[PDB]
Formats: C-alpha cells, sequence, structure tokens
RNA sequence: GAUGUCGGCUCAUCACAUCCUGGGGCUGAAGUAGGUCCCAAGGGUAUGGCUGUUCGCCAUUUAAAGUGGUACGCGAGCUGGGUUUAGAACGUCGUGAGACAGUUCGGUCCCUAUCUGCCGUGGGCGCUGGAGAACUGAGGGGGGCUGCUCCUAGUACGAGAGGACCGGAGUGGACGCAUCACUGGUGUUCGGGUUGUCAUGCCAAUGGCACUGCCCGGUAGCUAAAUGCGGAAGAGAUAAGUGCUGAAAGCAUCUAAGCACGAAACUUGCCCCGAGAUGAGUUCUCCCUGACCCUUUAAGGGUCCUGAAGGAACGUUGAAGACGACGACGUUGAUAGGCCGGGUGUGUAAGCGCAGCGAUGCGUUGAGCUAACCGGUACUAAUGAACCGUGAGGCUUAACCU
RNA sequence: AAUUCCUUGUCGGGUAAGUUCCGACCUGCACGAAUGGCGUAAUGAUGGCCAGGCUGUCUCCACCCGAGACUCAGUGAAAUU
RNA sequence: CACAGGUGGUCAGGUAGAGAAUACCAAGGCGCUUGAGAGAACUCGGGUGAAGGAACUAGGCAAAAUGGUGCCGUAACUUC
RNA sequence: AGCGUCGAGUCGGCCUGCGCGGAAGAU
RNA sequence: AGGACCGAACCGACUAAUGUUGAAAAAUUAGCGGAUGACUUGUGGCUGGGGGUGAAAGGCCAAUCAAACCGGGAGAUAGCU
C-alpha cells in the first residue's frame, strides 16, 4: 500500500504538530551542595538530599 | 494481561535472567554498591535481600541454600560471616536505590544500588 | 459430555458393546449431551446373538460420563468412561432387561425410572 | 434509592439442605446524603451521597467546601441517586443497608476488569480460520470488513479489536441472600462486575 | 479479606477428621428420595485434597459395580454427614491421579504403620 | 500502458416476493392438524456422508433449516480442491507438428496503509474570570430468538379415534454480559522425582547444560467446559383486521362528523455512550479585594509588587494500560519492595543417629523449601523545594435594589 | 477402465448416510495384443480407498515461554506521487 | 554487502554410545557491531490442555504418535 | 326506499373533465 | 556376494511453515531420498551456436536459450502507439 498522491508540507507540519519535545519542567537545588540535578536523582558530584552518597 | 503478576522478563528468557541475577547479586554483595539499570536494579532487591535474610540464622543447610543460589563461597562466607551480623537488628531494606541519569550508549536509566550500612 | 462421533460403552445387555453419538437432540446447534440426556446413535459393535444388531440406528439415555454431574453443594460424581443405554427410537424405553454399573439421581424422573430400578446402585 | 458499596470478593454459604449459593460480599457502609436535588433548584429529584474516608491531605477545598455545607465527613466520592415521588430525605441523614431488608433483588453495576486492547476472538467471539491447511499469517485475523465497491466503505458498528471491559456494566435481578446491619454487609448471590475493592452501586431490582 | 475469612470461619465444620492421601475413607452423605432422607456410604482411597479454608474438598476413588468412580467432596457441605478413615495409606504425593491408570494388584497402596 | 476469476473459510450488510416465531380474513375450518390470502423484516433461521463443487441426493436433527441484492458481497483478509501455462499418459481426431466446451497424475497466490472508511485511544483549542466535583439528557448505540413438560383438562369439540383456544407454572437449546466462590485448564517465577554429562578439591550436598532435558504435582493471575444474570412485563400510537354510533342514500353502511379495539414491526420502557448538544446546558463548592507609568484612549500597551484555588511535573505505583490516558499513594506515609506472622503448594530437607554386607530403610520430621496470596510492619525508596495557573472578570437592555 | 459421452450406469460390499473406493455385469460414445495384451512376487518421497493407534485438524478455544509488534536513545531505507 | 548461501585436503582428546550419530565437556575458540524498557492486538517459533477424537479438510495438510537391545512369536501371497 | 300505509322526487344507462385502487427491492 | 538392508559424512530435493522491498535474484527450519555405486568429489583436458551436449525436461551451454554472448550490416523495417 502507497500514497496515491503526494502529500503536502502542510500535512508533514500537522503531523508534526506532537513531534516538539518537552524542557524538564525545573531543576532541584540539593541542600548541601547546591548543585542543580534532576529530581529524585544524584548530583553530578555525588550528593542526593545533602548526603555526599557516591565519592566522585 | 498481566494483573497482580509479579517479575520483570528484560528481554531475557528464565535462564538467562536466573543466572544474570545470581551473577549481579554477588557483585553487589562483593562490592556493596553497583551501578545498573533502574529496572534490573529494582529487580535485584527481590533476590539480595532474601540472600541477607537467610544468613542472619548461621547453619550449615543455609550456608547450602545460600551456596546453591549464589554458587560463590566467597560470597556465601561474606553473608553469613559480615552481612548477616551487620543487619541483624534489621527488619528488611538492606538495599538503598539511588538514581543517576542515563547512560550514554543508549539513554537507559541507571541507578546505584547499595547496602545500606556502607 | 458427549457429541458428535463420540464412542460409548454400553450400560445394559441389549446385546451392543460399543455405539457411536450420531447426533445430540433437543435443540438447535445443541453442541453436548450430559447424563441423562437422549442421544441418537449407531451400534459399531454388537454381541453375536442380542436384540440390537451392527449399524442399527436407534437412541439411547447417557447414564455415565467422564466429565460427570456437579452437585448442588458444588461436588462432583466422575466415571472412567462414558456409557449409555440402548432406547427403543419410538417409544424411548429400554431395549435391555438388566443394567450394568452404577447410574446417577440425575435419571430419576418419570421416563427412566425402569433404569433406576434396574440399577445395581444409584450414586 | 440505592447504596454504594465495594466488592470485598466471593465466597459460598451453604444452606441445611446442601446447597452451595456463590455469594458476592459487599460491604456497604453508611451512605451519608451530601446534597438534596430539587426540582425547583434543579430541574429533577435526587440525592447525593457519599460514602466511607478520605484522607484530608487529599481532600481539595472545593471539596471540602461541599462536604462542610452538608454537615458530613468527606468519603471516598460522590454518587447520585434518583428519588421516586414519595421518596424524601434530608442533607445529612446517613442511610444504612438495613434500606434492603426487605429486598429480594437487586441490580449491581460496577466497573468491569480491564482486558486492555482486545482482538476481535476475546471481544467479539469470532472464530479462528485455519490453524493448519495452508492458512498464511491469518489465524486469529479478523477476515473481510466488507462487500465490494458497493457500498465501498466499512459501515459504523463494525466489530473489530479495541479496548475491552473497563467500562460500567451492570447485572440484573440478583438474589440478596443476606443483608447483615451489624457487619455492613449485603450478600447477593452469583458475580457482580469489577475486581476486588471496586466501588459497587446497587439498587433494588428495575425488573 | 478479614471480612471473608469471618463468613467462611462460622460456616466451617468443626469436627472434620485428620486423613491423608492413599487412605481408605467412609463418607457418609445425605441421599433426599422424597421426604425420605437417608445416608449413603461412599468408600474409596482419597486421591486429591484440596486444602483451602471452608473451600475444601478432597477426592475419593472407587471401583463400584466394575466401574471406576471418583466423587469430588467439598468437605465442609452438609451433605458429607460424616468421614471416617478406614485405613492408612502409605504414598510419597499429594496427588495419586496415578491409580487411574492402574487396576487390581498394581492400584494396590501400602498400609501406613505408624 | 491489467477492473484477479469457481467453490470453501472469515466477516458480513440490505430487500421482502416471510422459512420460524407474532397478528388476522376465508375455508370444501368439528377438534387436532391443514389449505389459501392479508399484515408483519424484531429476533431467529442444522450437523454430517459423497463430490472441487455451488447445487443435488442421502443420513440424522430443528420452531425453522427462507428467497434474493451487495463486482454472481468479501484473495492489498485466508485457502487454492475446480479452472487456465510449461511435464506426462489414455480415449479420440490428424500423414504430422499438434489438438479436444473429453479424461488422467503433477504443478511459485507479492504488497511495511498516504488518503477515504472503520475499531479503539490521546493531544489542542473552544464553551467568555479561574478552579474541583456532581449532574440534566438533545442525540446515538446495544438488546429483542425459541423448544419441551405439567396444570387448566382428558375439559370444549367429536360417532369414536382423538383432542384444543384462552390463561398459569416449571425446565431446557442457542445467543449475550459479567465473574472466578465452586469444578477444571494453564501455571518455563513454587515444590518434588529422575536419565546423561560437566563443575563446585573430594565424600556428602548442590549448580550448569541437554525442548522447562524428561516428567509428576501446583500458588496467584488469566480463563471455559465452570456459575450467576439477561431477552421481558407495562405504556403510547398503529398494520392487516374487527367493531360502536351514523348520515350522504327515509333503508343499509366500521366513516363522511364522532367513538372503541387491534401484532415480536414503530415510539417508549431495560442496558451502555453522551454538552464539540459551537443550540458548547444545569447544580454545589473553592480561589483571587495590590501600586504606578505611558501613548496610536482602548475589550490599548508596559513596569514593580503579588502567585491563590487548583494544576502539572517528578517519585513509589495499580486486578488501569501499546503509548498517551485513568486510579492509588508521597513521611501528617502502607504506594511499591523488603521484613514478620499466616495461608497455599510440594510431600517427611540438610546434618546427625540407628538398622542393613549393600542399594536403601527408619528416627529426628508432615520435615524443609515455598511466586504473583492474606494479615501486619516505616527497614528501603516515595525531598525541602521549583514550575504552570493570577490579582474580582466585556458591552447593551430589562427588572429590582440604591 | 489413467480409456465410458450419456453417468453419480446397474447390482453387490463397506458407511447412519459413499458422485470416491473395492467386487461384479457388458450397453467397449471411443480397449485389445512389442507406438504390445493380460497377469505379476518384490520395489516406490507414485495415484485412489479403508481401518487401528494418535492427536488443538476440528467442536472451540484457553493459558504459558520466547522473537517481533509498542515506548525511549542512536542510525536510517522503499515502492508511489 | 563485515551477506544465515557455496568452497577440495589433513588432524581426530574425555564420559556415555554401535558410531565421525547424539548429549555434556577438554585443548582451543567464541557471545554472532545497535542497545534500553514494556509485557496490548496481531504475526512468527515453541510448551501444556477438560470432555470429545478426523466431527477438520480437496486431502489427517500440519501436528500428535511409533522409535533401542535381547528373547518369544509372526498371515495371505511368492519369482522361494 | 323502508314499514295498504308513505308524501317528492326517483331510477340506470350513454358522453365528457379531474381524481381512486391495480402499485413488491435491495447502503 | 549384492546398481542388498538400517544409518552419519557426502550427494540429493518429496512435504510443510517461514521468507517474498528476503539473511538469500531459489534460501532457512522441521521432517524426506540415495548413501560400494548406472556413486560421489578435486585438478587439468575436449566438444561452439542451426552448432555442441542431453538416462530426452526443448533440458543445459557463465543469474541469458524454440537458436548464447560481443561487435558489426544498423538510423533494419514499424500502413502501429
Ligand atoms: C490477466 C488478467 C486478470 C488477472 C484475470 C482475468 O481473467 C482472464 O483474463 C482469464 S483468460 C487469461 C488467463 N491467464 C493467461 C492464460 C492469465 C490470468 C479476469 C478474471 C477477466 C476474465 C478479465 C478482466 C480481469 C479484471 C477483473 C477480472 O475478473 C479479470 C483482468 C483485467 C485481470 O487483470
Ligand atoms: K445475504
Ligand atoms: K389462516
Ligand atoms: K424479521
Ligand atoms: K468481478
Ligand atoms: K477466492
Ligand atoms: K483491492
Ligand atoms: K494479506
Ligand atoms: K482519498
Ligand atoms: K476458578
Ligand atoms: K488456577
Ligand atoms: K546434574
Ligand atoms: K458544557
Ligand atoms: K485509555
Ligand atoms: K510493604
Ligand atoms: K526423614
Ligand atoms: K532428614
Ligand atoms: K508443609
Ligand atoms: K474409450
Ligand atoms: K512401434
Ligand atoms: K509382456
Ligand atoms: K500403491
Ligand atoms: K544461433
Ligand atoms: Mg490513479
Ligand atoms: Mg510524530
Ligand atoms: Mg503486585
Ligand atoms: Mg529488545
Ligand atoms: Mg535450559
Ligand atoms: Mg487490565
Ligand atoms: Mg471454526
Ligand atoms: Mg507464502
Ligand atoms: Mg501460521
Ligand atoms: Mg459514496
Ligand atoms: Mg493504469
Ligand atoms: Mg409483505
Ligand atoms: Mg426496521
Ligand atoms: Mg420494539
Ligand atoms: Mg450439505
Ligand atoms: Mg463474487
Ligand atoms: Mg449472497
Ligand atoms: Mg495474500
Ligand atoms: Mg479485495
Ligand atoms: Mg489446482
Ligand atoms: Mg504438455
Ligand atoms: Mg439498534
Ligand atoms: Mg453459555
Ligand atoms: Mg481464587
Ligand atoms: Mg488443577
Ligand atoms: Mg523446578
Ligand atoms: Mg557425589
Ligand atoms: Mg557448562
Ligand atoms: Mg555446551
Ligand atoms: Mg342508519
Ligand atoms: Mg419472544
Ligand atoms: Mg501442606
Ligand atoms: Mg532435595
Ligand atoms: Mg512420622
Ligand atoms: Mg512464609
Ligand atoms: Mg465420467
Ligand atoms: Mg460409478
Ligand atoms: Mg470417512
Ligand atoms: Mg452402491
Ligand atoms: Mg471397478
Ligand atoms: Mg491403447
Ligand atoms: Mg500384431
Ligand atoms: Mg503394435
Ligand atoms: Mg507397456
Ligand atoms: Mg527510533
Ligand atoms: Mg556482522
Ligand atoms: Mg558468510
Ligand atoms: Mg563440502
Ligand atoms: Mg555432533
Ligand atoms: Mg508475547
Ligand atoms: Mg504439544
Ligand atoms: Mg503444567
Ligand atoms: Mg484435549
Ligand atoms: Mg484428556
Ligand atoms: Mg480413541
Ligand atoms: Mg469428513
Ligand atoms: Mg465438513
Ligand atoms: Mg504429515
Ligand atoms: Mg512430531
Ligand atoms: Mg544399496
Ligand atoms: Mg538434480
Ligand atoms: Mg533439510
Ligand atoms: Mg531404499
Ligand atoms: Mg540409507
Ligand atoms: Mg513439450
Ligand atoms: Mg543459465
Ligand atoms: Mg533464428
Ligand atoms: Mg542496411
Ligand atoms: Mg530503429
Amino acid at each position: 500500500a502507497v500514497q496515491q498522491n503526494k502529500p503536502t508540507r502542510s500535512k508533514r507540519g500537522m503531523r508534526r504538530s506532537h513531534d516538539a519535545l518537552t524542557a524538564v519542567t525545573s531543576l532541584s537545588v540539593d541542600k548541601t551542595s547546591g548543585e542543580k540535578h534532576l529530581r529524585h536523582h544524584i548530583t553530578a558530584d555525588g550528593y542526593y538530599r545533602g548526603r555526599k552518597v557516591i565519592a566522585k | 494481561m498481566r494483573h497482580r503478576k509479579s517479575g520483570r522478563q528484560l528481554n531475557r528468557n528464565s535462564s538467562h535472567r536466573q543466572a544474570m541475577f545470581r551473577n549481579m547479586a554477588g557483585s553487589l554483595v562483593r562490592h556493596e554498591i553497583i551501578k545498573t539499570t533502574l529496572p534490573k536494579a529494582k529487580e535485584l532487591r527481590r533476590v539480595v535481600e532474601p540472600l541477607i535474610t537467610l544468613a542472619k540464622t548461621d547453619s550449615v543447610a543455609n550456608r547450602r541454600l545460600a551456596f546453591a543460589r549464589t554458587r560463590d563461597n566467597e560470597i556465601v562466607a561474606k553473608l553469613f560471616n559480615e552481612l548477616g551480623p551487620r543487619f541483624a537488628s534489621r527488619a528488611g531494606g538492606y538495599t538503598r536505590i539511588l538514581k543517576c541519569g542515563f547512560r550514554a550508549g543508549d539513554n537507559a536509566p541507571m541507578a546505584y544500588i547499595e547496602l545500606v550500612d556502607r | 459430555m458427549i457429541q458428535e462421533q463420540t464412542m460409548l460403552n454400553v450400560a445394559d445387555n441389549s446385546g451392543a458393546r460399543r455405539v457411536m453419538c450420531i447426533k445430540v437432540l433437543g435443540g438447535s446447534h445443541r453442541r453436548y449431551a450430559g447424563v441423562g440426556d437422549i442421544i441418537k446413535i449407531t451400534i459399531k459393535e454388537a454381541i453375536p446373538r442380542g436384540k440390537v444388531k451392527k449399524g442399527d440406528v436407534l437412541k439411547a439415555v447417557v447414564v455415565r460420563t467422564k466429565k460427570g454431574v456437579r452437585r448442588p453443594d458444588g461436588s462432583v460424581i466422575r466415571f472412567d468412561g462414558n456409557a449409555c443405554v440402548l432406547l427403543n427410537n419410538n417409544s424411548e424405553q429400554p431395549i435391555g432387561t438388566r443394567i450394568f454399573g452404577p447410574v446417577t439421581r440425575e435419571l430419576r424422573s418419570e421416563k427412566f425410572m425402569k433404569i433406576i430400578s434396574l440399577a445395581p446402585e444409584v450414586l | 434509592i440505592g447504596l454504594v458499596g465495594k466488592k470485598v470478593g466471593m465466597t459460598r454459604i451453604f444452606t441445611e439442605d446442601g446447597v452451595s449459593i456463590p455469594v458476592t460480599v459487599i460491604e456497604v457502609e453508611a451512605n451519608r446524603v451530601t446534597q438534596v436535588k430539587d426540582l425547583a433548584n434543579d430541574g429533577y429529584r435526587a440525592i447525593q451521597v457519599t460514602t466511607g474516608a478520605k484522607k484530608a491531605n487529599r481532600v481539595t477545598k472545593p471539596e471540602a467546601g461541599h462536604f462542610a455545607k452538608a454537615g458530613v465527613e468527606a468519603g471516598r466520592g460522590l454518587w447520585e441517586f434518583r428519588l421516586a415521588e414519595g421518596e424524601e430525605f434530608t442533607v445529612g441523614q446517613s442511610i444504612s443497608v438495613e434500606l434492603f431488608a426487605d429486598v429480594k433483588k437487586v441490580d449491581v453495576t460496577g466497573t468491569s476488569k480491564g482486558k486492555g486492547f482486545a482482538g476481535t476472538v476475546k471481544r467479539w467471539n469470532f472464530r479462528t480460520q485455519d490453524a493448519t491447511h495452508g492458512n498464511s499469517l491469518s489465524h486469529r485475523v479478523p477476515g473481510s470488513i466488507g462487500q465490494n465497491q458497493t457500498p465501498g466503505k466499512v459501515f459504523k458498528g463494525k466489530k473489530m479489536a479495541g479496548q475491552m471491559g473497563n467500562e460500567r456494566v451492570t447485572v440484573q435481578s440478583l438474589d440478596v441472600v443476606r443483608v447483615d446491619a451489624e457487619r455492613n454487609l449485603l450478600l447477593v448471590k452469583g458475580a457482580v462486575p469489577g475486581a476486588t475493592g471496586s466501588d459497587l452501586i446497587v439498587k433494588p431490582a428495575v425488573k | 479479606s478479614n471480612i471473608i475469612k469471618q463468613l467462611e470461619q462460622e460456616q466451617m465444620k468443626q469436627d472434620v477428621p485428620s486423613f491423608r492421601p492413599g487412605d481408605t475413607v467412609e463418607v457418609k452423605v445425605w441421599v433426599v428420595e422424597g421426604s425420605k432422607k437417608r445416608l449413603q456410604a461412599f468408600e474409596g482411597v482419597v486421591i486429591a485434597i484440596r486444602n483451602r479454608g471452608l473451600h475444601s474438598a478432597f477426592t475419593v476413588r472407587k471401583i463400584s459395580n466394575g466401574e471406576g468412580v471418583e466423587r469430588v467432596f467439598q468437605t465442609h457441605s452438609p451433605v458429607v454427614d460424616s468421614i471416617s478413615v478406614k485405613r492408612r495409606g502409605a504414598v510419597r504425593k499429594a496427588k495419586l491421579y496415578y491409580l487411574r491408570e492402574r487396576t487390581g494388584k498394581a492400584a494396590r497402596i501400602k498400609e501406613r504403620l505408624n
């Protein structure tokens, strides 16, 4: 099965109207380190909820 | 439908899953913290925590059951001599999962799983 | 749970030994006969001198089934084989004069009271 | 009117004459009248009821003000029952399962269990095609879905695969086996829609 | 849960005897033939037990008038008047479905002597 | 510059010239059972043997086994037996190549769906301040089948033979919805037996591999063969039909005026969807009661302060689920895992001791182990925040109140 | 009849029921003797028919294990128009 | 094509086994150049199935079944 | 006409205008 | 002894499913036939296009066969599109 007519740039754009990405709503701030991080995830420097959980 | 069913298939067959969790349980007991995918970490709790519970009561029978389930006498010794004693007064919850972002190669959600008194 | 093509043993002294169900009677698209239901049969095996012959087409009442019968408390009675009693095609009265093996209380009705009376036990 | 309850599960009642009655156990706690609707204000006659309990932190301010007007504790939801002409109720009144003490049969409404996306075999009792005899990839598939150029379309309501279950279902004319006001229980003969723990609406049988 | 367990507990028989698969049991059941109610005995080998509280059941197999018969009794049913163990059997398995393929000498169960 | 073909399968949909069930007139209609015509399309409307068959014949059912239309409905849905390629043979025709609306054996069925359509399921915006709920019901859909037995009654009817209407009670078939208490299936996540082999130093005990190695059982869940429930009654308006009163037409006449009956069709009643019903409805509750500047004076634009109700997001998740969605829960906490106790299943672990030359048996012991179950329990993970959403909501007119 | 149009010939067998099959009959549309006739043990991934066993082929499907399908990240076609 | 294809010779360990079959291993060599989740329909490849047992179908197609060694025993017909 | 009653029209053909039945189909 | 029997290698290709913009311009998987012979296989050689070769299918002769491929006559001819 294949198209009988070439779909338009308009229709292509309409299909892609749901493709937009969503930015992370907000980042959390660790209470000790002050580092931004994804909520419920450890920081880049290995903190979570103010505790040095992971060294380096 | 999967109503009320437990256990993740993890895109493996039963023999592969069993072997993988035996290996990963060994790794967590040895190192006390490992990094793995978040779903594997959640499944690993159901394998590792019963081994620690078993290890609270040191007997020949329990060491052999632990050996049947781990196949590593270094792991069995650590379970019975170190971890069982360390967790003697703790009613479950011997591990904690800490989410740690996404793997570079495949964007897999990752977590650390560690023993709680590490 | 007897259907077309099911082979049954015979629980009587009609002379038939093996019969095949060729119709479950008593409704359009009716799938199954259980204990106490009337079926159409053909005789597949009969003893040399009986009241019936191989190839005769007649009726039978199912008296024992492997699927069995449920009772009002949830209990089940199951038999090791399927068996029926041959009936005259017109009168629907037993051909034989003796009944072999147990039957069930499901046959206690006016039509089959003769089978109950002849049966060695009723479960 | 009826009452809102919860499906506890199924069991049986043995009678002395050796009948086992399969029963659904429905927990029917006090239904509290939260609003009375009348012709003047609402254009129809009904009671709104709540039952059970909700944690204060999950009760929104709009919900809480509605319950506070009635002078009732917050329950887990709100449901309406239409009133017949002689039926009168007051806001704050509690209605118990004793309502059904002399009711012989009930209709029970619940949300059926959810089967997710179901094929035509399961959803509509379509017959399978041959497992063998040359069948190519078409064992549980639906078969033809229409005719030809006339009408050159599929008709609305065509039975096809899709969401099955997880919908409102009423089972009518179930025997009331026992009304136990002390334990807040209604026992009805036979199965009713939904999973253990789901909400049930129980009404005297319409037929 | 607690509700159902309470509803079930009040219906449970309190004097059900101990028995095991392989035991010979005689079950006396009520038979109502008009106004006449009487006890009928069904004696045979217990081949299966379902332990399930009020929903407990057990399956008894006998060879009756030349025919194998199995009855699944609902243990707490009032139809079952009484259960008595006539012989204790020594078997390994919980479920003795293998006896369905056995007759006569092949179907014998050793007595459990303790 | 291709509109795939007989028959089957799957899935249908319409017509009515009706096969059954419903209503009715006439009968050469006693009854039972028929004949024939009228009304009626709600629902229902065989399985097999033979043959590629459609059909037909036959067997045995059924209330009945309707007739037609839909590309002789349906191959981007299946089949490929028939038919119509290439091989081969028979009969036949032909000197022959070959041929036959003769036969015979063998003989590749492609397509990831763009649009329409259809089944499901979301996102957007709208509905005029915002928000959380409960609804009304325009409208739409589903459902609508029927046997047998008994009673009425061996009554009415009939010479007898036989044998009712009307009305009542029960019990089924088929179909549908739900459910898992029971009976069962499954149950590669539970327990056990066992073959070969390799390993853990060895013994003993275990693990890997051999389709889950092969098996025997089996929890939860899912489930049918399991077991609950359904079709209706009632009402309205009618069809054919039957009438009342009644002239035109002193009579007669169901009809012209007027009035009454009358069917599974129709409108309701039952079940489900349903306010995008843009004609965007209703009810209840909740929230926001700050300054100032500017110009293209306007439903104008901006700045500072403010950020509610609620929402979303994230997390732990669910008998919810393709994803979205929907539901529960987030420490003031049982949301999930673990843990504790129980249940269930398997069927008497290991170790030790005893008996035996030994395989093995016996004791400790209904032991040990035990998933998705039940009852509990903050041990682990569900974070303080942050984010979105604002700051009293247009004009006109009427009525009521200042 | 690998040949018979009429034809599902007729009769018998087998089946509850057999346009096929087997046995006969002869009315050979249009067999027939090395473009061989009629048989024939053995042989055959050969054609037809029947029976026992066996079964999800089917009544009528259910559940389960895996690979896809679905979601996320990376890469990234096609016929057609 | 870093392609389930094709390509002659030589070597020949252990346990079980008639065996170079087959299972498990040794020496030795590999996990096959996308992964991660989820646990719908449907498709593919498999396992089990109550009662029935060819009713399926053009046709038992496919599946299920049988399956080893020793001994006993074995019909018509036959070119023996 | 209906019942000698009875007291005004009545009867049935022809021609012609317009209607009625005859009249069942498939999204 | 054997164009003997059962059965791997080896040589084949009867059935089914898959695949059919394939993993593959003929395969894969489960079954299947031959397997001391009219067997199979390596290397090299010979036969050439109206010609070869053919246990014969118009089969095969470099993914091409009722007359190969390449170049030429050549812009054959085309009352057809
Ligand atoms: C090739 C054409 C086919 C596929 C089949 C065709 O059938 C025939 O043409 C039968 S005669 C040819 C048979 N065969 C070659 C010997 C080729 C199919 C058949 C059935 C008709 C008779 C002619 C029209 C048709 C389209 C519709 C149809 O029914 C087809 C054509 C346009 C179709 O493309
Ligand atoms: K039709
Ligand atoms: K009539
Ligand atoms: K109709
Ligand atoms: K056509
Ligand atoms: K076709
Ligand atoms: K098409
Ligand atoms: K297709
Ligand atoms: K279009
Ligand atoms: K169940
Ligand atoms: K189960
Ligand atoms: K082993
Ligand atoms: K609205
Ligand atoms: K949804
Ligand atoms: K918990
Ligand atoms: K023991
Ligand atoms: K022991
Ligand atoms: K136990
Ligand atoms: K001929
Ligand atoms: K010749
Ligand atoms: K000869
Ligand atoms: K043959
Ligand atoms: K040439
Ligand atoms: Mg076009
Ligand atoms: Mg998109
Ligand atoms: Mg769970
Ligand atoms: Mg994957
Ligand atoms: Mg394995
Ligand atoms: Mg669900
Ligand atoms: Mg079918
Ligand atoms: Mg194919
Ligand atoms: Mg297939
Ligand atoms: Mg159109
Ligand atoms: Mg064209
Ligand atoms: Mg009509
Ligand atoms: Mg209609
Ligand atoms: Mg109607
Ligand atoms: Mg037919
Ligand atoms: Mg057609
Ligand atoms: Mg048609
Ligand atoms: Mg196709
Ligand atoms: Mg088509
Ligand atoms: Mg063909
Ligand atoms: Mg030819
Ligand atoms: Mg409708
Ligand atoms: Mg049913
Ligand atoms: Mg249960
Ligand atoms: Mg079971
Ligand atoms: Mg196991
Ligand atoms: Mg050992
Ligand atoms: Mg190994
Ligand atoms: Mg190996
Ligand atoms: Mg008059
Ligand atoms: Mg009806
Ligand atoms: Mg137990
Ligand atoms: Mg053990
Ligand atoms: Mg003991
Ligand atoms: Mg426990
Ligand atoms: Mg012929
Ligand atoms: Mg003939
Ligand atoms: Mg046959
Ligand atoms: Mg004949
Ligand atoms: Mg013949
Ligand atoms: Mg000849
Ligand atoms: Mg001659
Ligand atoms: Mg000659
Ligand atoms: Mg010859
Ligand atoms: Mg992608
Ligand atoms: Mg590669
Ligand atoms: Mg390669
Ligand atoms: Mg080779
Ligand atoms: Mg090998
Ligand atoms: Mg799957
Ligand atoms: Mg199988
Ligand atoms: Mg199993
Ligand atoms: Mg079965
Ligand atoms: Mg069975
Ligand atoms: Mg059989
Ligand atoms: Mg058949
Ligand atoms: Mg058929
Ligand atoms: Mg086969
Ligand atoms: Mg097989
Ligand atoms: Mg040979
Ligand atoms: Mg070849
Ligand atoms: Mg092969
Ligand atoms: Mg051979
Ligand atoms: Mg061989
Ligand atoms: Mg040729
Ligand atoms: Mg070639
Ligand atoms: Mg030429
Ligand atoms: Mg020239
Ligand atoms: Mg030219």
